[PDB]
């Protein structure tokens, strides 16, 4: 291998050539924001619940950013399910639904952002994104909308028009892109169970599990969007994620401190 | 039911970046052929990236950058190719339009004028998928996602070779290379060698909702793009696996 | 003299958000009626927000947010309704256009195509007026400000009821509710109960310069919007108090 | 009342329903930027006068921001009156005049911004507005253009085509929206008098007055745009404003320090 | 070879800011003349800045600001003049379009409608050249750079005087002022007094690739702009020094 | 002279009037960012070379910004020469080539920006530019793309369609506009020689030279774009520039420290 053998392959072959693909795999690996943590705040599980859920999390973010650099992404929730229902009933394709859902995650980032403004924390992704480096350096946190940018170019699911990559996937990919040290999903249950705990009375709590074990137990599409599990197995930087209950006071803070609250899902 | 078709009268044409890389000798005849097509079809013309993306991949990989950083860097080269092609067609009322405009206002723009040009790369950007160090969702893939989301009448891919062969026909095994007049996305996806189309194109074909076939043709032979837009078989047909309603 | 009319040939149509909330059963017939109208009128179609704004008001008020924070949050839902309606009309050359485009380039867009869709909410945003915790300048109000500033030939408001009644006809007093075929902004403004139009609409009518009447009609009855755009009386007429030159 | 009784009203009634309007009035009241002060720098009374007026105010802003968070909005002035005259003579409506005047307030913010850049203070509102939280936290001040965003949707006055909501109203509404602690208008007279002091020789100075008293004395449209007085009476957060002479050295600084310079106008 | 012409059918018209400064008495007849021209030509109408730029130069220079700060401040006034002129032509389908749109999508916009209006000032902004405290690349200069880059059929400059004289005809030497029916950029550039056109215009004429002559005419005399767009000699002709292919 | 004699000239004469031009020359001269240094990082001479060239310069920028405010502009390089070749062969004019080359300088700023993000340093010019004052105050450096904004309005050269004002000129004009104290071009040779050192074996090193002397020796278009030399002679603020080898470790740092490394080119 060499800077030169890669450059010759890159000039002489299709990007599909297994030979070129293999030389590229050997390249150096730079992490852009290695000391940051990405947190997803659920739309339906947290923000839709209003101040009883949101105010304690705002207080935690404000306290936690003294010691931890944070990128806080928002989910969408019930207004996006309403939009998907209307648009699906009209026969609109997954790519149009994807744009509609983004607007809802944007609303939620605006609302969270207004509660955090007096602490110096901006909402970003609007005007820019190199908003992010300066913000992280000075106030240690930023708020972003969690939907991926695919919009009309969204790959559809095998069945149905609901966009398969939504705000769990958007936040995960950003953590992965930037080479962040940790990805925490904030939801409204303690973590993963053997069955939906809202719907099933004798579900058992699962502290740690791999993607393969989740699939073997039928949990592919339970507490996280199922494509996130596959993205996790391909990831270069973020090879596990943590799911925690945002409705328990202090839970986010304890996860940032290294406590094993919730469920840890590992790529292998 | 499958979703509705938003722009059922649209034809989408993707122009490979390596066609553009050949300069005036390839571009002037392609531009003359496109000029003659404007009164016949309603066209979204999408450009790929070509060799300058390979250069910015070489620099970016040497700097260690992740696949979500390389993806927008390649996309910029597809954008430049689009501006070059649109400038050559300006006197015919054709301009380059940005992705947001493509996604939300293509219908008013194709009411205003007979064709517009845009970038074939999709806006995956820093949210590109991990796994390979080379961005997987490139120009073929982006053009097909768009064409299929719109429910367009077709997607035709215009390359610097006659179509798909059993081996790279410009490669060290070119003596063994047999031309494939017809094939399926699923057969292709099982093969292992190089192709003139993104491997991700074959994946998005498996989930397609509308477009049943895509033809790959040689843009260096005048007349082939015109014939392909009339459904004539002059390159390699790729069956997507959409079955009719 | 009163100011000139910028677009005297324009017809403005505001579609209530709660019409959109009914889904395909209401939207498909409205879209078919709009399709038939495109060759007859030059249309600016503006969408309201409906029930999702009520949800984001519930969340925002529970978080304590001021009226200048709630206003852009509601406006976003009017925007989404506009994108949905434009997508259904894409094959007819119709797209959604943003507010800056509406304010500065509507004439070139209605030269390009027969109709465009935009949000009815006005851009008051964080500069919304204080007093009520509910944003006062909403979709009816924004659509009238625009129509009157342009000196448009008319504004027609398309709702999920026949027009204005003496009481909410879906409300606990609906037995007492009498239909009003005709009324004035000044009479309405003196009454105290609920209405199917913003109370701010009645205020901006008092300062209007051009538009003399606004008709409220039931978009759930096919044909009423078509009849209203020809000046036929099929809902409630509201006299603005503009007197002729 | 309850989070639940409000949500049922919000689902079941028109936003015009007096019942729903009354439940919403009882909601919590969050101030977004409670520790900031909004200052309007007059276009005709200050910036049009050039460096004899502007340079001492630049020095004050730089000194004052050490102890005070500032949002500094610009007025428009003589170039906007020129534009209004041309556009009115053509019969153009108030909404078109509103766009033209905004451009002039933008120019003035750019000029002030360039004098403040080497002190770290940005002009914002261009690319964003969540420019504001980060800027306020790090350099304690930002510059914005003072015109409201209504543009073509401007409500016209009862008579004539001059936009009734201009830069006094733009700055006031922002202070009110963000729940700021103080709103200071910087002009070229000591404060309110019983008559225009430029035009009337025996005008008397008025240190403090309510909106109702101003109206009873015919001062509805004297030193402030008259709709500001009505906006002030409806305000939730900013229930008085202060008008001071920017041409007196130190006057802005003393107002920020709590000194009763100029005139205080109260909602009631 | 010289470069190709991008929009060979385009006519560019630059309207001086001081024409606009005269208000309705000058603007209404100019707008009526432009209305009559729309079916005859494909027009890019570009406005200069006029007296408000002189005011913002007075303020900016008193504050000490460099020439790269004054340039965008003047350009804003050319922009406002463009919005005013476009509003008067809205009912004819004409709107103001921003510089990025002019640079990249003018062809689709002149397919959509018969004329658009933009700012004549070029986007030199904070990268304006040093030397003078007054921005050199102003409205005449910007309009010519654009017209020549596009390879337009012509540029006509519409001013408040009959053309170029040997002395300012509104100046203290006006008794000595002789009218110049024809002249060259090179002769002009060697003279020292004031002119009704930017001195930078004469420099960019020396490097021009396509446009051979520019006519300066009096927009206060109805009919002169119409005659000039047909090549009739009714003002001062300026020969650029482009020699034919 | 006076604030008043200038204002009368400005009202009464064409901007071409030598009399008005002369009054304006006497105006005050404000420097917007007097304590900053503009650095151009060459596209072909540095960034195209990859990490052996770029990584040591990233480390220098990070160290140097502790004591020096920096605006770091990027050049374009081989991908822009490729684009110019394709577009020239088609007969496209200089103004269209100018837009294409800007995209390449943008790519290079993005790549450099991603290596600097974890140090707080943003890429700007994207969303704004009053990005610059806040960034400079808080992290002491920003990255921008070095191409001028002229685009389609680019003045062409006397011969040929290559844009004559490219990234050397873009960076120089910004330094000059903002009244910066120093302009450093980072290239791949020690400085100016009497002949191209890549092409000529007995070229002699030149430590210091004026524009006029460079012209007399046929060096008008050697190590800098030749119009930069003419811009330098007209400049009000930046009346000399320094050219240094970015491939020598520490060279940039030593230039920022006042060491006479490389070549100093003076306006007179
Ligand atoms: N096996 C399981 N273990 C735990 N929770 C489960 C399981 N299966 C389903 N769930 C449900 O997953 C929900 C959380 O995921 P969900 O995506 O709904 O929240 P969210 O992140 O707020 O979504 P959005 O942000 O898209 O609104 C829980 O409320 C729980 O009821
Ligand atoms: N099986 C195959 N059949 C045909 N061509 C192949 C095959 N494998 C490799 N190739 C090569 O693919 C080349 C096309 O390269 P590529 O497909 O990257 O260019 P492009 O499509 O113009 O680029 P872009 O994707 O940026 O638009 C052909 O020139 C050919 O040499
Ligand atoms: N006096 C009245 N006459 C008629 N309808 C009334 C009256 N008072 C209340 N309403 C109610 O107003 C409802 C319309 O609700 P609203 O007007 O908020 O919806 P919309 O106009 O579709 O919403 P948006 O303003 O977001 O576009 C009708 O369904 C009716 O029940
Ligand atoms: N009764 C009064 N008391 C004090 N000043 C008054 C009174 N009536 C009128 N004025 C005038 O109000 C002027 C200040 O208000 P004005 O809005 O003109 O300034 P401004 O904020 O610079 O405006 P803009 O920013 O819109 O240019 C004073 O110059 C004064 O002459
Ligand atoms: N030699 C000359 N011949 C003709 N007019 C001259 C000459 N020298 C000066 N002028 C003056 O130039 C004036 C035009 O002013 P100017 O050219 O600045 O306005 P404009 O072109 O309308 O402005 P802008 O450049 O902002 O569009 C004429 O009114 C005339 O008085
Ligand atoms: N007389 C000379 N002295 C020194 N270098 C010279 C001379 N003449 C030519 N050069 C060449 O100038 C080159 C550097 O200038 P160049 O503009 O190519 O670099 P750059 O700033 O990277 O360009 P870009 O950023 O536009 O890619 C050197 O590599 C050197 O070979
Ligand atoms: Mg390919
Ligand atoms: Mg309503
Ligand atoms: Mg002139
Ligand atoms: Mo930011
Ligand atoms: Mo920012
Ligand atoms: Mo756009
Ligand atoms: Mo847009
Ligand atoms: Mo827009
Ligand atoms: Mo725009
Ligand atoms: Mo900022
Ligand atoms: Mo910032
Ligand atoms: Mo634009
Ligand atoms: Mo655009
Ligand atoms: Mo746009
Ligand atoms: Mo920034």
């Amino acid at each position: 291998n060499s800077t030169a053998e890669l450059e010759e392959l890159l000039m002489q072959r299709s990007l599909t050539d297994p030979q070129l693909q293999a030389a590229a795999a050997a390249a150096a690996d730079f992490r852009i924001l290695p000391d940051a943590t990405v947190i997803k705040i659920g739309g339906q599980s947290v923000i839709d619940r209003g101040r009883a859920a949101v105010y304690p999390l705002v207080d935690e973010i404000v306290a936690a950013r003294k010691n931890h650099k944070l990128l806080i992404g928002t989910g969408a929730g019930t207004r996006a399910r309403h939009l998907y229902s209307i648009a699906a009933g009209l026969g609109l394709p997954a790519g149009v639904l994807a744009q509609l859902g983004s607007s809802v995650a944007d609303q939620n980032a605006a609302m969270l952002g207004q509660l955090l403004a007096k602490h110096g924390i901006p909402v970003v992704g609007g005007a820019g994104l190199s908003a992010v480096p300066l913000s992280l350096a000075e106030v240690n946190a930023v708020v972003f909308s969690g939907m991926p940018p695919y919009k009309l170019w969204m790959r559809p699911a095998a069945e149905g028009v609901i966009p398969p990559y939504r705000t769990d996937a958007g936040c995960f990919l950003l953590a992965e892109q930037f080479g962040c040290k940790q990805m925490i999903f904030v939801k409204d249950e303690d973590g993963l169970y053997t069955a939906n705990p809202k719907t099933s009375k004798d579900a058992t709590f699962i502290p740690r599990i791999s993607v393969d074990e989740m699939k073997a137990k039928g949990l592919h599409d339970s507490i996280l969007e199922f494509p996130v599990l596959d993205l996790l197995q391909s990831a270069q930087h973020v090879r596990e994620v943590q799911v925690v209950n945002g409705l328990v006071p202090g839970n986010l803070t304890r996860a940032l401190a290294g406590e094993h609250v919730g469920t840890i899902i590992t790529a292998s | 039911k499958r979703p509705i078709r938003l722009l059922p009268w649209l034809q989408v044409v993707k122009i490979g970046g390596r066609v553009m890389d050949r300069g005036a000798d390839a571009i002037l005849p392609l531009v003359e052929e496109l000029r003659k097509l404007l009164p016949e079809h309603r066209l979204l013309i999408l450009t790929g990236a070509g060799v300058r993306a390979r250069h910015v991949f070489s620099v970016g990989l040497d700097l260690g950058l992740p696949v979500g950083s390389l993806a927008p860097l390649a996309a910029s080269e597809a954008g430049q190719n689009g501006h070059i092609l649109a400038a050559m067609l300006a006197s015919e009322g054709v301009s380059y339009v940005e992705h947001p405009t493509v996604a939300d206002q293509l219908a008013i723009h194709l009411s205003a004028t007979r064709a517009v040009v845009g970038s074939a790369f999709p806006p995956y950007h820093h949210h590109e998928f991990p796994g390979s160090r080379i961005p997987p969702h490139r120009a073929d893939t982006g053009a097909f996602l768009l064409a299929d989301a719109f429910g367009a009448a077709g997607l035709t891919i215009v390359e610097n070779v006659d179509g798909i062969y059993t081996a790279d026909p410009n490669g060290p095994d070119r003596g063994q290379a047999r031309f494939l007049p017809e094939t399926s996305a699923t057969d292709l996806a099982k093969s292992e060698g190089p192709l003139p189309v993104d491997r991700a194109l074959l994946d998005v074909m498996a989930t397609a909702r509308h477009i049943e076939r895509v033809q790959v043709v040689n843009g260096l032979v005048p007349g082939r793009l015109t014939a392909a837009l009339r459904g004539e078989h002059v390159g390699t047909l790729i069956r997507t696996g959409v079955r009719p309603a």
